[PDB]
Parts: structure tokens; sequence; C-alpha cells
RNA sequence: UUGACCUCAAAUCAGGUAGGACUACGCGCUGAACUUAAGCAUAUCAAUAAGCGCAGGAAAAGAAAAUAACCAUGAUUCCCUCAGUAACGGCGAGUGAAGCGGGAAAAGCUCAAAUUUGAAAUCUGGCAACAUUUCUUUUGUUGUCCGAGUUGUAAUUUCAAGAAGCUGCUUUGAGUGUAGACGAUCGGUCUAAGUUCCUUGGAACAGGACGUCAGAGAGGGUGAGAACCCCGUCUUUGGUCGAUUGGAUAUGCCAUAUAAAGCGCUUUCGAAGAGUCGAGUUGUUUGGGAAUGCAGCUCUAAAUGGGUGGUAAAUUUCAUCUAA
RNA sequence: UGAAAGUGAAUGCAGGUGGGAACGCCCUGGCGUGCACCAUCGACCGACCCGGAAGUUUGUCAAUGGAAGGGUUUGAGU
RNA sequence: AGAAGCUCAGACGAGUAGGCAGGCGUGGAGGUUUGUGACGAAGCCUUGGGCGUGAGCCUGGGUCGAACAGCCUCUAGUG
């Protein structure tokens, strides 16, 4: 396959280089100050009404219903699942 | 209402196209204007060449990856290898392409020797006359306006001439290998699923 | 020009060669390809079959470059070489076999139509036909895949 | 009670700015119908005309929330090509792009998010001094008061990084004349040779003899076809003399590197834009077809998160890029 | 050539046959010879309908792959 | 024997719509003609002459006063 147009590792083999990491790709990495500030703001502000509703559903253990409500509120199931795991972490930490 | 031989008409002329007809009667005039502007730039910019050096890059498709063309600028990795800082490269006429990268050592070397040839043949005037600093030339009497293409052209890879036939090339079914690799790539996804389903089943 | 045309020979003739019984009217049969199933069906069926309806599946965002694959036959492989290389290698027994990179000639596949001389030859290509390879190996040469 | 501050007012207060015209070409908004489909309602005409708003000498666009799937390319614009193609269409009439590739031209960058904190280091204005000028018409400098500003003005940073550190080489003015040279520049000027004879005629600029000039035999004017009568034409990308400008050069003076900067290694750290993204929906648009863009409404994120990879969904990888 | 995935044009002197331009030989014909064009019989390439030999690795028992060979089907082919 | 020429013979000849061919005329462009013209160009008038089947063309006389034409090609706002 290497050097055969078709296959899995198709294409010309010309050594290899390790590209330097671009600073733009670091975006999305959670910073120390950003984590500190967001914790302060969460304490100051609280949760949105739909976040509260989801947390109650997670407490009462309707995981599917909480997932479907979060998808309804946020729009995509991926963002819903991220919010569920975010809110269940809040629940676990508060029980701690 | 269409009764003659030939293909069915396809003239996209149902708008107000005469309003937007573009004529080329100014083609000789524009050509002379571009010539005069080019000569005005040549005289105004001093000894410095009218065209900056460009890297040698490969076009990004199977239709064109066998050729070498001119790129936009030299990557930061290439400039570091050639020993030129990005701050001075723009000042001495070396373009900088922060977006490009060297995924292969071959592309890296290709442009590094291009910068090395440019640096060897470059006469840099001292900023203050008579006080040559680092990189500044000692004599600038022979400075001239030359063509970067003549000093350093874009070179195309040339296929090697006749080479001997070896036995591992003799025992190589090219068509069967092409068919096998295509089929291997086609069904690699199904194989990964089957190996998975086998694991949980086991 | 204009002086060797008609309307210089119909000057004087009434109706200008379009007849009296029917005349030259603006669009007596409709504009453009109007019809094809109603009153132009006779011309459309007998001279342009297959014009109406869909056949096949659509491809969205088709790009020609990944499909680029011009083909060359065996009977042109030696003409792809310079004249000096043909003189040096065609018909002469040498330890070193001439090589043709058809990709640099502008070809993505080597097809098998035609005959190939008996001298060994190295063919560098991306794709090749089954019997195109059979004739190249028959001629004593080899095919090397390029990518 | 006086005060401080906030908010909101007034003045023919001090100093400014806006409109209108123009609109060939620029950016938007708004927006048809005739027409075509041999009828006609989707469509087409057309994202056009009319209407409305706002610019410039160009405008707009622009340094990738871009392509691609390559051995990878690399801001934008325009040309050729892609291509009458992929695609959209009562799949009818019709409509219809983009990546690549070749060329023209090329140029890169600036903030927000950082404690200067051993020092608001920042700036408008009043006043007074000087200086400067396409210019008594222009444009600044320095000092000193009043204010603005900590609800954040400078310095430093922009992801291509950077920031703090770690030695160590390297680099350095936002200056002012004056002199002459070398270029450019509107403009005042300068410019070769028959008007000799004969004939015709009202007129010779015609015809014929004899010449002349030509780097000037372009073109006009002059009482009829004039290189030599006149203006011009050629020389001229030039002599000329009168002001302008340009980049160098000679030095003169002022300049606190007590600074600043590039580069190199960090066991490190690295702040990155929200009623915005995204989703649904309704319009309107597109070649975009299971929504291409835009807009309205509803819901509303996130932190290796968010975009995008042109068939919708869940899931898992991979590239790429880094919006608001 | 097919909607695509894809595959992709010499059994032969690049075949036979019929008529054929021009030429040659013989005594008007005959004999060769046959360009160009049609009629026709094949061969080859792609689809279509069978047939699954190797071979590739992954499931070897298989997965994948497609050879020979057959249809008298088809193409805007050689 | 402007071989694109010359020469011989035979048959034949209606025509709307329509097709084709060869010609005549007009404005402008290139070439050409030692081309015509104030001793009268162009235009115009004509019970003058001449040529061609024809489209047309030439010419005498009259008027007139500043330009115009033949041939080979190019072209079109060409009858």
């Amino acid at each position: 396959a290497p050097g055969l147009v078709v296959g899995l590792n198709k294409g010309k083999t010309l050594t290899k280089r390790q590209l330097p990491e671009r600073p733009s790709r670091r975006k999305g990495h959670l910073s120390k100050r950003t984590a500190f500030v967001r914790s302060i703001v969460r304490e100051v502000a609280g949760f949105a009404p739909y976040e509260r509703r989801v947390m109650e559903l997670i407490r009462n253990s309707q995981d599917k219903r909480a997932r479907k409500l979060a998808k309804k509120r946020l729009g995509t199931l991926k963002r819903a699942k991220g919010k569920i795991e975010e809110l269940t972490s809040v629940i676990q930490s508060s029980r701690l | 209402a269409i009764h003659v031989k030939g293909q069915l008409p396809n003239a996209h002329f149902h708008k107000d196209w005469q309003r937007y007809v573009k004529t080329w009667f100014n083609q000789p005039g524009r050509k002379l204007r571009r010539r005069q502007a080019r000569q005005t730039k040549a005289a105004k910019i001093a000894p410095r060449p009218v065209e900056a050096i460009r890297p040698a890059v490969k076009p990004p498709t199977i239709r064109y990856n066998m050729k070498v063309r001119a790129g936009r600028g030299f990557t930061l990795e290439e400039l570091k290898a050639a020993g030129v800082s990005r701050r001075v490269a723009s000042t001495i006429g070396i373009p900088v392409d922060h977006r490009r990268r060297n995924r292969s050592e071959e592309s890296l070397q290709r442009n590094v020797e291009r910068i090395k040839v440019y640096l060897a043949h470059l006469i840099v005037f001292p900023r203050k006359a008579g006080q040559p600093k680092k990189g500044d030339a000692t004599d600038v009497s022979g400075a001239e306006q030359t063509d970067v293409a003549a000093v350093l052209p874009i070179t195309q890879e040339a296929v090697e001439e006749a080479k001997p036939i070896t036995e591992e090339a003799k025992n190589f079914n090219a068509f069967s290998t092409l068919s096998n690799e295509r089929a291997y790539a086609r069904y690699a996804g199904a194989r990964a699923a089957f190996q998975k389903k086998r694991a949980e089943e086991a | 020009p204009t002086h060797v045309s008609k309307t210089r020979k119909l000057r004087g003739h009434v109706s200008a060669g379009h007849g009296r019984i029917g005349k030259h009217r603006k669009h007596p049969g409709g504009r453009g390809k109007a019809g094809g199933l109603q009153h132009l069906r006779s011309h459309f069926d007998k001279y342009h079959p297959g014009y109406f309806g869909k056949v096949g599946m659509r491809r969205f965002h088709l790009m020609k470059n990944p499909l680029w694959r011009p083909t060359v036959n065996l009977d042109r492989l030696w003409t792809l070489l310079p004249n000096e290389a043909r003189d040096k290698y065609l018909g002469k027994n040498t330890e070193v076999a001439p090589v043709i990179n058809v990709l640099q000639s502008g070809y993505g596949k080597v097809l098998g139509k035609g005959r190939l001389p008996e001298t060994p030859v190295i063919v560098q290509t991306r794709y090749v036909s089954r019997r195109a390879e059979e004739k190249i190996k028959q001629a004593g040469g080899v095919v090397e895949l390029i990518a």
C-alpha cells in the first residue's frame, strides 16, 4: 500500500517530519485562571432553570428523561450529553 | 421550432446580457500600462530584484503532485534551518509563510538550499554607508538588478534514466497487487467490525 | 462579408425567400426547446432519444482532480521516450533497461492495446491493465507502480 | 448644615462636525411586471427595472473558525481555465457554481482577555512662549494651569505565538540644517529650406523649366492640389532659466542607551471575543439537492472545547481551521 | 463502457467472403491484384446473464479476489 | 494556346412558392494605373449618338464650380 495509490497507507513515502505544535491548536485547553474564574462565577450566579430541572431529573434517576430534556434545551445530543456529565459532576461534588 | 440537424440549443441569453458585455479593446492599452508600471517599479526599487524569491512547493492533488511550482513564502521551520530570523527575512526580501509547514524532510531541504543559494548571492547594503554591521556587505560597487529566476530557478524533478531490472521487480504482479490493495482497503471496515463482534462474542 | 450573401440576391423578390403562404412570423412554433413531448416529439424522439427523465445517481460536490486518470496504450510507450533513448535501447541487448515514467507524460494508467517490441523495458505508472502487464512481461520488461 | 459624587438639563457658553449636489463605476436595503414555458399557478424574466440609504478615486474584499484527502496547498482581488461542468429545475422551459492548475499583482498586521503597582508611566483643552509652512492661509513643539481617566489611559502580548524566566552574542534616532551632485516636474523660451522665371487664372497654392531643405514629405492656414509663404512638424526622454519635488552624498548641530530589540533553552506556563455558536422553526435566497446564505421567533452551549470535511441520524476515529 | 463500483481493446498478414479504383501479365476478354466504400461471417473491449481457476489475508472451514469457458444480448467501441 | 484560352458536334429552352449560379449598381478601406481635373472634378438638364437580352454603361451639347475615377482585393447602415 505505501507507494501504491490504492490501499490503506496509500501515497508516496518521503521520510517523515514531526511538525511543530501550532499555538492555535492549544485552544480548548482549560487554563488555571479560567478554571478559577469560572468556579467563582458559578458560585456567584448559580444554575439556569433548565439546568436545575435536569439536576432534579438526574437526582430522581430518570437518566433518559434528563438526556431528552437536555437535548431539547441545547439542540444537539452531544451538547446534551456534555451537560448531563457536567451536571452529574456537580451533584457528586455537592454530595461530597 | 428546432427542426435542423445538430445538438439542441443551450444559449444562456434570456437575461439583459447586452448591459454587461465586456470588450477587450483596452487589452493593448492595459498591456502597455502594466509594462510601464513594471518598469516604474524596477527603476524605483533600486538594485533590489523586482520579484522576491519564492519557495518550491508541490500542488495538492494527484493530478498535479508530480510537478513543482512556486509557493507563497518560506516556512518558519525552513528559515530557522537556513539560519535566518523571520524579522530580517521580510527586510532582505525573503517572504514568510506562517501557514505552510514541512511535513517531509524533502520539502524542508528543497527550500533550505533555495534560501542558502539566495543568501550566498545576496549583497546586503549597510544601513549606514561605510559601517558594515553583521550580514552587511563590505563592497556594494558591483550591485546590479538581476533576475531571481536566473539566479535561482524552479527546478522540476527529472525521472532517472534506464536502470537495471532486478528479480524482485520480475516477480511482481502489478495488476494483482492493485486489485488486492483496492479490495483490502474496501473491506478493512468490515474486518474491523468482525474482529470486534468476535471479541465480545468470545 | 455582406456582398456575397443572400438578401443581396433577394432584393426585389417579395417575401425574401420565406414564402407567401405562411410568411416569416416571429415564433410560430414556440421559443427555444419548447415542446419535446407535445408537438416537437417527432423530432425529439427520432433525433434526440433519451432526452427526458433521469438515469443514475447524483454525486454531490464532484471534483475531477481525484478522478484524473488519462490512459496510454502499449503502442505509444516507446514514443513517450526521446529519440536518442529509443536509438540507444530499442532492439539492442544491454544490461540496463530503459524506463518510461508515463505519469510525467501525463498518464494515470497504461492500457494494453497494440504490440510492444521484444526489448526489455521498465514501465513506471500508477495503474495498469491485466493484459497490458502480460504483454510488458512477455516483452521481457517489468511494471513498477508509482505513487 | 454644608459638602462630595451620580444622574439629568440649560446657554447666541469655548471650539468643532453633520445635511445638499453628484452618482458612470462601489457597498447595502427594498423590489415588480411585461416576457418565456407556444395556456398557466412552481419556475423564467430576476436576487433585474423603478424606489431608498451611504462612499471613494477606486470601492468592496483581505491576512483562513480557507482548501483539500495530495509527495499536500496557503490573505484578498482580477484574468484564463475548470465549465455550460457538479448540481438545481411542473427534472419542463430553463438555470448553474467551486477546489485545483496557468497568469496579473503581491504586504502585511492591530486590539480584548495580564498587577506599571517602588509610583496614570497616558491624553483633550485654556494660557504663554517659540518654531514651522504649497500657506502671514499650513503643521507642530515646550512650559504651565484646568480637566479626562483607576467603572482603566500608556508600556508589554495576539496564538505565526507569546509571557515569565535562564547567559550571550548581535542590532539601534519618528531627528535637524547646509552644501553640491544625481533624477523627476507643471512653463517662459529657442528651431531647415523658392515665394526664382514662363503659361493659365480674378487670385498660382495649377502646369512647365530651375533649385533648396529633410532627425522636418504629420496636419492646418493663406484669394484653386504649398515640405521650401505662415503656424507648426523633426531634432525633443533637449538646450534653456524659473520655481518646484525625490532618493542618496558631504559634513554641521541635537540627541541620557541609565534604554530598547532580535535570536537561543525552558520539565514551565500560556488569559484567546455569548442571546454569540449551535438546534428547531418560518420566510427569503443559492447550483447547494434531508436548509447554501441571510433574517424573524423559540430554545440556548461548551472547554482540547468550537467550527468545516457538500445524504439526514447515533457513535468512533482522523484531518484541517480557530468564529462571535 | 457502465447508474456506479470499476474494468478497459491483435488467435490470424490487425481475419474470411461478395462486388470493387488503379496496376501487372496473357489473347477483346481471361488471369492475377485489390485501395475507397458498402453486404456479410467472425475476433477483441465494456456492460448484461451465467461460471467461480489461481491468487491476497482476515474470518483459511472461510473472507476477499477475480482466470479459463460459455450466452448469439447490448454500446454513441477496437 | 487572357488552356480561366481556342475549336467541333448533338440535344434542348413555360413556370408561382422555393433553391442555386453568374453578373449590374452604391458608400468606405489596401494596392495599382507616368489615371482625369479650375484650358472645368462632382452634380444636374437634354425631341443628339453609341453599347448590352438585361441590371446598366459611354458620349455630344447646355448648366455648373472642386474635387473624382478604371482595374485587383477588403468591407458595409449597399439598390
